[PDB]
Parts: C-alpha cells; structure tokens; sequence
RNA sequence: AACGAGGAAUUCCUAGUAAGCGCAAGUCAUCAGCUUGCGUUGAUUACGUCCCUGCCCUUCACAC
C-alpha cells in the first residue's frame, strides 16, 4: 500500500493506494508534474499513479524480468522515465507514447 | 510473464451487506411473501395448517402460502452464487414487511422449523447468531430503493415477457452496475408488484416457471456469466 | 463465506417474557415487577377513597 | 373531467 | 479637544462601543489588537471593513471597541457593525462629506448589515 | 386562460377554422362579437411566433 | 444535444398535478420558436430549462 | 458639484484636491508639458484636459482611466468646456 | 499614463499581517481562492449558482428563507456550509462545516492545482438532474433550475457524508473527492450516478 | 442475558422556525418521577396549486 500524508501534518491521510500486493519499495513524486505520482514494486511493474484518479494506474511500465527498486525521471524530459531493475538493466519508458515496452 | 500474487492462501470472500454499494452484485428481492403471524401460541400462517382461522381473518387461503418462500430461499443460498458472495437476498412481506437476509444465514431445511424462525424475525425484529456475532435476519425501513446498489439494473419476471438467455443478458450488462431480479413467490396473482420500481420485464422460458426454478434459473446463468462456478 | 446458524426459541410468544439463564435473576425479577404493579395499585386506590 | 382550453383542443 | 466620535453596533445581545480619534492607526478590541479577535476562522469577517475601505484611511484615526453580551459570532457582527459605523460617523464629522458617501456606497454594496442593525423581529403568520 | 394553453399549432388549427367560419355568413353574424375578441386574443398573445412563420397560405388565410 | 429554451410565460388554471407547473418556453436558438413544457421544481419567468426532447408537447397531468 | 478642485502644472500633472478638506485625492500625470486647460463634464464623469505638447487627454474621472488621447497640430493654449451640450473650443497656437 | 491615490507608505500603529494586506488588495475565499476566473459553465445554472460576489468566509447570517426566490442569491459556497450540517447531532454547528469545507478546499487544490471554487461550481453544474419523474406509474416532467441547484448540493453533501460514515477517511477528505469526481463527471461519483439514474428512468417513462 | 440508532403504521412541522447546548426560578391553580423562564449556535425544503382529501361560500359611472 502506498499512502500519501500531509507533510507536517502525520494525522491526516490524503490519499491511500493500493498499487500491488507485493512490496512497493519506490514511491517517488514527479519532479515536472505534480499530480503524478510513480510507483515501483516487487511485481516488477513501476506503475505510475495519478493522485486525482487512485483507482487505475494511469501508466503501467513493464519488461523488467527482476525486482525493481530504482526509478528516476529526467528534468527537462517529462515523458521520459528511467528505471533500473536487479538484471542489470537499466530501462527507459517514453510516458507520451503507448509505454509499456522500453524504448 | 505476469507475476503471482504475495499470497495464494484461499480468502473467504468478503460477506456483501447492505452497506457496500459499489461492489457488483446480483440481488434477489422475493416479493409478496406471504408470512403473518397470528396468535392460536404465535404460528406463522399456512394455506393448510390453518384454513378455518384464516377464514376468520377473512384472507382467501389460496395466498397463504409460506413455503413458496422457504423454497425459494433453499434454492438461492445453496446455489453457488450465494457461495462465491456476489448475492444478497431481501423478501418484501405482502403486509408490506421488508426483510434482509444474510448471505452467511443458514435457514433451517425443514418448514417446520423454518415457521418457528419467522415468527421469532417479525416480532423481534432481527435474528442473532448462535455464537451471538452478526445479525442474519434483519427488518428495515422501506422503501427497496435505497437499499439497492445505487447504480443498478432492475428486472421482473413475467411470463408474458419476451423469453430472453439470461447468461446471454448479464453479459451484455455493465461491470460498475448490479443487478436486481423480482421474484414473485405468489402462487397466482398479476405480475405488477413491483412495477412501480421496475424500468422492464422479461422471460426466462416460454413455459410457465415457478418461483424457485426461475430463480435458480436466473443465478445459474449469472455463474457462467461470471465464471463463478 | 462463513456460515453461522440463526439463534431461536422455539414455540416463542412475545408475551411470555424472554427466558432467563438464572433463575433466581428471573424469580426477583419477576417479584420486583409484581411489587411495582401492587404499589401502584393501592396508591390510585388510597387517593381515590381520599377524595 | 377536461378543463377549458383543453376540452376546446378537442374540439 | 481631540476630535472624536462614538457609536454603536448591536447583534442579538451583543452590544460594541466604538470610539474613533485622531491619532496613528491603532485598532483595539477590549485593549488588545484587532488581530487577536476570535474565533479565528471568523476574524476576517472583523476585517473586513478595514479591506473594504482600505487601510490608508484608518493611518489617520485610532479606533478602540469595547464588547460586551451575546456569544462569538453576535461579539462579531456587533465589532465589525460598530467600526464601520465609527469610521462613517467620523469622516462625517472631521472630514469632506465626499468621502462619507464612498465609504457609505462601499459598505451599503458590500453589506448593508455593516451600517444597518439586522435585527429578526418575529412576524407572526 | 383557455387560449393561453393553446400551444401554437393548434393557434393555426384555430385561424383556420375562423376562416372557415367566414363563409357561413349566418354564424359570423351571430357570434361576430365573441369571434373577435377569441381571434384578436389569439394573435395578440402569440404575434411574435406568428409573424417569424413563412407560410404563403398562412398570410392568404390571415388576409 | 440537449436544447435550451427560455419561460416567457407561467399559465395558471391548467388543472395539473400538484408541484408540477405548465410553462410556455421559445428556443433561444430560435426565439420565435415557442413549446408548452411541464416542470416541476419552483419555475418563474426569464429562467431557462434544459430540454433533452424539443417534440414532445405538454399535456394535463391531472 | 462644488467638491473637487482641480490644478494643472507647469510640469504636466494634474492634482486634484477636495474643496471642504484641502487633502489631495487624485494626481493625473499624462502630459509632459504644462496643462493649459482642464474641465469635467456635469455628469462628472468624463474629464478633459489640454496641454502645450498637443494633445487632448480624456480621463474617465470616477474609474481614472485614459479613455482616449488626440493629437493636434499646435499647442493648446486654452479650453472652454460647454457642459450642456458637452462640447469644448481650444485656442491653437496656429 | 499613471493615477496616484496613495502619496505616502501605510504603516499602521496596530501591526496587521501582510498577508490581510494582500486581501486589501482583492476579496478571496478564506484569503486564499480568488472568484474572478470562476464562471458557471452551464448556461441555465446561470443566475443560480451565485459566485460573483466575492466573500471572505462562508458566514454571512444573511436573510435567504424571507422570499420565495432569495436562495439563488446566497453564495453557492453558504449554501454548501448549510447542507453540510445535518442529521440532527449536527444541526447549529456551522463554524465546523466552515472549517470542514476550508480543508476540502486545500484537499481539492492539492489533489488538483485547479482552482477548488471552481471545482465546486463544476461539481454543481454537472450533477443538477435535468429531467425528472412524477408519480401518476411515473412521468417525465422538466426541472427548475432551483431545483437543480437544490437537488445538486442535497446529493453532493449526502454522498460525501455517506461514504464516510463507518470509514477511515473523514468528513473533508471525502466530500474533497466527491466534488472532485462530479466535476470530472466520473461515474466514481455517487451523485452523478443517481442524476444517471433519475435521468434514464425518466426517459424511459418518457 | 441484553444490545450496536430502532419494522408496519401513525403524528407534527415554514425563519431566528426544526434541532443542539447549558444557566436560573419554583411566584395562592398545576409542577419537583417535574414545571416555567433565560440566553447561546442555528439549518434543509416549500412560500405554488385547487390535481387528490376535507371544510366553506355563491348562483352610482365606464367596461364585462
């Protein structure tokens, strides 16, 4: 589960995703848009959330054939996204296109 | 090459109540129910056990007929549906008594027993488990409405209907939105009891059908629909 | 799911009072209501013969 | 029954 | 003598005594600043004279409000009454009446409770 | 109020039965008073929509 | 497409239902355009209703 | 309506005073050069005013906005405002 | 071009907060959501939903239930305060529906960057039905713009009550994501379902 | 054992109203198993219609 607080104020809880049932050890904001959130579990699929819509993931990046616990997003290249799984590859997914396969 | 899930433990599937509206489900609303309770002891009123007394409360003994709905429910909550959690059942009582029943409930087999049941529901208002840790048996406030899921499909059963594959319809049915079948357990009477809520009738067979075989009918149907199995 | 049992007393009367476990909490209870009714009685009685 | 204006759309 | 005025300003039994001097912009409400009002939630509804008008006028006067009677929200409406009324009263008095009818067209436009009591009389039916 | 309810195709049902009503010189004669007050009530209320229609047997039926 | 019309006009005397009021509405995409309409919340002139069927001409609903 | 009064300066502007207090309400600055003339309409709500650069300044008095501005071939030297009929006669230096 | 109207700093005895200063220059909702760039995207809604007159808090202790009409006057974000309150253990507390709908606004503008009165007016705008039923069976029937407004704020506040009634999430957090989902128009949302809902049955009885 | 906001039926209610909160007094009848005052916070929905249900009324110009 990926929760989303207020920073400063730990009582209250804006928004609680489940992403998988599996770890989610990467939960990183992106750095150009705000509203977007990115996610990365032990499923092996970083899926990149949206805090209006909680309930699909507005993206859903696949390919990697081991856990990932990398994510970074490039400035200046909103739709790029880079990922880096325990296979030794590091993976870059283009968010404007269809996704779901690295280019 | 999609991955398992953490966990394969079977879950028991969550128990679908009246609070949760959004989860798809098929409800099953056995209207006009005929259960009355009347003191001889307080005995739930039959077609045949009590036929002078009934002439006394000058109802005609032809709907007096609780079994109807005895059977019907037998039907429902052992049918796999009931078991895979995707069905709620609720009894609109000819006097107007709306009644929710449980999914978890199990009713007792024989109508005897099943008698002594409703008339400890009516007067008491709800039914408590043995282990006293949910109530199976409940009485609420009409009207159906409310109750129901908020974006749901409603439908009757009419034998004057077109016939329609009810696998067939479910399908071409919407995912978010639930279903609700008016049964009418009435042994004999115009198919208008729940006109007022419903939008459309349809048919199951061209043959007349009964109350428990069409419902165990529709939910078949609904299980291949889904893949309950 | 789960499946519970309904809990029911069988040849109910909701007149009859509810059955108790404890019979001398039912006896006193009993009591307490027949003491109740027996003041109440005696009182309109002795208010009544007073006017 | 019908009121006037309506009975005379009949009409 | 410093030229001053006084008014009123009442909310159900809630009653403010504005007095408005000359002087170097200082508003107090029961000898404490107008920021410290409370509740807080409702404290700009006490400003909001002071923004409607703008603070330039009131860098001329010193404004002090006593309160007493009635619960927080009729303490409010009876403060922001009295200091609009105050602040009308003494650009009547000690300064052109061309000002006294902007500061009555912006309060009346705004909210006419500002100047007017708003007082629910019953009315039987 | 009956005539206001009148939507306004029956308002042209009514110009038209007027017309007919003016070649039965008897019925005019008898009922001339009640017939101007019905027609003039008519066309006042509903002018403007009358006037927007294009309708060539319209105007010939008015004249 | 759902239309927009206009009331110019709220009969009385209609006969209908009770909380529902008769009113004569024009298109304000064509004024001259007039349609007889049964609404039922709180209606008064100048305010506009949005029409999902610009055919159907109102009748009395008892 | 007897409230306000206004000057124009050798340097272009134009304050405005309030004739029951003396304080200094509003200060127009369009004209560079000095103002020959200036006049408000009856209504008061439109204001005129002239200078020796040339142009014709119209301000919207209650609003204070530049409503428009027109160019002559000469300076103005000086203004006659008509209020009833709202018209104005400049003396040009040609 | 330029017009002077002040000729000296403001500085006042008594300290006020910059921030009140800001608001001297313009009227926003709790000094923080302007209603300059709120329009109502429906035309009917128009001289319903009333947002042009900018307010500082949602208290007003205005006189609406005198006329017949006077509600239509009242800020659409009063109106929302006023239905907030009910179910009786509720009823005269406003200062905490002012509050709740103080933090669904930040929740709204943090959720989403729009501007929340904006949201709330689209909200409104979307989930007034348009076409109701009377009971005769059921006929289709028109519907006042009053009671679109009325009918729109009802369901909102009642979905965004309901759905946090024996839930983790509190009364702000989930009128924020009501509001939210009406006006994206999403199905997500309880009112805008039961408009669909009254919507086709009307027509169906059409 | 009982219970987790209360079924069917039925009643009342239009603005400082419904509802919430507390503080006083006990004023020749009534009230303390309580009664009456006082202030505080304060809404939703209608303010139209005779369609249904009841009650009621009717059968000095000009213009009609």
């Amino acid at each position: 589960l990926v929760s989303v607080y207020d920073s400063y104020n730990p009582r209250t809880i804006l928004l609680s995703i489940n992403a998988s049932t599996h770890p989610t050890h990467v939960t990183k904001f992106h750095t150009q848009d705000n509203k977007i959130l990115a996610t990365a579990s032990d499923d092996r699929v970083t899926r990149l959330w949206d805090i209006s819509n909680a309930y699909e993931p507005q993206l859903e990046l696949t390919g990697a054939t081991d856990y990932v616990r990398t994510l970074s997003f490039i400035p200046a290249a909103p739709h790029l996204v880079a990922t880096g799984s325990y296979d030794g590859l590091i993976r870059l997914y283009d968010t404007r296109s269809s996704g779901s396969t690295p280019i | 090459q999609k991955a398992l899930p953490a966990s394969l433990v079977p879950q028991a599937p969550p128990v679908l109540t009246s609070k949760d509206k959004i989860t798809k489900r098929m409800i099953v609303v056995l209207a006009m129910a005929s259960l009355e309770t009347h003191k001889i002891k307080y005995v739930l009123l039959n077609c045949d056990d009590h036929q002078g007394l009934l002439k006394k409360m000058g109802r005609d003994i032809s709907e007096a007929r609780p079994d109807i709905t005895h059977q019907c429910l037998l039907t429902l909550l052992d049918s796999p549906i009931n078991k895979a959690g995707k069905l709620q059942v609720y009894i609109q009582t000819s006097r107007g008594i709306l009644i929710e029943v449980n999914p978890t409930v199990r009713i007792p087999r024989t109508f005897k027993r099943f008698s002594g049941l409703m008339v400890q529901l009516l007067h008491k208002l709800s039914i408590r488990s043995v282990n006293s840790e949910e109530k199976l048996l409940k009485v609420i406030k009409n009207p159906i409405t409310d109750h129901l899921p908020t974006k749901c499909r409603k439908v009757t059963l009419s034998f004057d209907a077109p016939v329609i594959r009810v696998q067939d319809y479910i399908e071409k049915l919407d995912d978010d939105e639930s279903i609700c079948v008016f049964v009418g357990a009435m042994a004999r009477g115009k198919d208008n009891f729940a006109d007022e809520y419903v939008d459309e009738k349809v048919g199951l067979s061209n043959y007349p059908l009964s109350a428990s075989v069409a419902c165990s009918k529709f939910c078949h149907g609904a299980e291949d629909a889904w893949n309950i199995l | 799911i789960p499946t519970h049992a309904p809990k029911y007393e069988e040849n109910f009367n909701p007149d009859k009072k509810s059955y108790d476990p404890d019979r001398t909490r039912s006896e006193i209870n009993k009591m307490k209501a027949q003491l109740k009714k027996e003041r109440k009685f005696t009182m309109k009685e002795i208010r009544k013969d007073a006017k | 029954s019908l009121k006037a204006g309506e009975r005379l759309m009949e009409a | 003598a410093v030229p001053s005025v006084q008014t009123f300003g009442k909310k159900k039994s809630a009653t403010a005594v504005a007095h408005v001097k000359a002087g170097k912009g200082l508003i107090k409400v029961n000898g404490s600043p107008i920021t410290l009002v409370e509740p807080e939630i409702l404290r700009f509804k006490v400003y909001e004279p002071l923004l409607l008008v703008g603070l330039d006028k009131f860098s001329n006067i010193d404004i002090r409000v006593r309160v007493t009677g009635g619960g927080h929200v009729s303490q409010v409406y009876a403060i922001r009454q009295a200091i609009a009324k105050g602040l009308v009263a003494y650009h009547q008095k000690y300064v052109d009446e061309q000002s006294k009818n902007e500061l009555k067209k912006a309060f009346t436009s705004y909210d006419r409770t500002l100047l007017i009591a708003d007082s629910r009389r019953p009315e039987p039916k | 109020d009956a005539l206001m309810v009148m939507p306004f195709s029956y308002v042209l049902k009514f110009l038209k039965f007027i017309d007919t009503v003016m070649q039965n010189k008897t019925l005019l004669h008898s009922h001339l008073p009640l017939i101007c007050k019905n027609l003039f009530f008519i066309i006042k209320f509903n002018h403007k929509e009358l006037v927007s229609q294009k309708n060539e047997e319209l105007k010939l039926q008015i004249n | 497409p759902v239309t927009l019309a206009k009331v110019i006009k709220v009969l009385g005397r209609t006969g209908s239902r009770g909380g529902v009021t008769q009113v004569r509405v024009e298109f304000l995409e064509d004024t001259s355009r007039t349609i007889v309409r049964n609404v039922k919340g709180p209606v008064r002139e100048n305010d506009i209703l949005v029409l999902m069927e610009s055919e159907r001409e109102a009748r009395r609903l008892r | 309506c007897g409230n306000f009064g206004f000057i124009g300066s050798s340097n272009g502007s134009i304050t405005i005073y309030n004739m029951q207090s003396g304080i200094l309400r509003k200060k127009y600055k369009l004209h560079k050069r000095a103002v020959t003339g200036i006049s408000l309409d009856g209504m008061n709500r439109k204001m005129v005013s002239c200078g020796l650069d040339g142009i014709v300044g119209f301000y919207d008095f209650n609003k204070s906005t530049l409503l428009g501005k027109l160019k002559l071939d000469a300076p103005i030297t000086a203004m006659v405002y008509h209020r009833s009929s709202d018209l104005f006669a400049l003396a040009l230096d040609d | 071009f330029e017009v002077v109207e002040e000729f000296t700093p403001v500085v006042l005895a008594t300290p006020i907060p910059e921030e009140v200063q800001q608001a001297q220059t313009e009227i926003k909702l709790f000094n923080k959501w302007s209603f300059e760039e709120v329009e109502v995207k429906d035309a009917s809604l128009v001289d319903y939903v009333q947002v042009r007159q900018p307010i500082f808090v949602a208290h007003t202790a205005g006189r609406y239930a005198n006329k017949r009409f006077r509600k239509a006057q009242c800020p659409i974000i009063e109106r929302l305060t006023n239905s907030l309150m009910m179910n009786g253990r509720n009823n005269g507390k406003k200062l905490k529906a002012v509050r709740i709908i103080k933090h669904t606004l930040d929740i709204i503008n943090v959720l989403t960057d729009q501007n929340p009165i904006q949201v709330v007016v689209d909200a409104i705008t979307n989930t007034g039905p348009r076409e109701d039923t009377t009971r005769v069976r059921r006929q289709a029937v028109d519907v006042s713009p009053l009671r679109r407004v009325n009918q729109a704020i009802a369901l909102l506040t009642i979905g965004a009550r309901e759905a946090a009634f024996r839930n983790i999430k509190t009364i702000a957090e989930t009128l924020a994501e009501e509001l939210i989902n009406a006006a994206k128009g999403s199905s997500t949302s309880y009112a805008i379902k039961k408009k669909d809902e009254l919507e086709r049955v009307a027509k169906s009885n059409r």
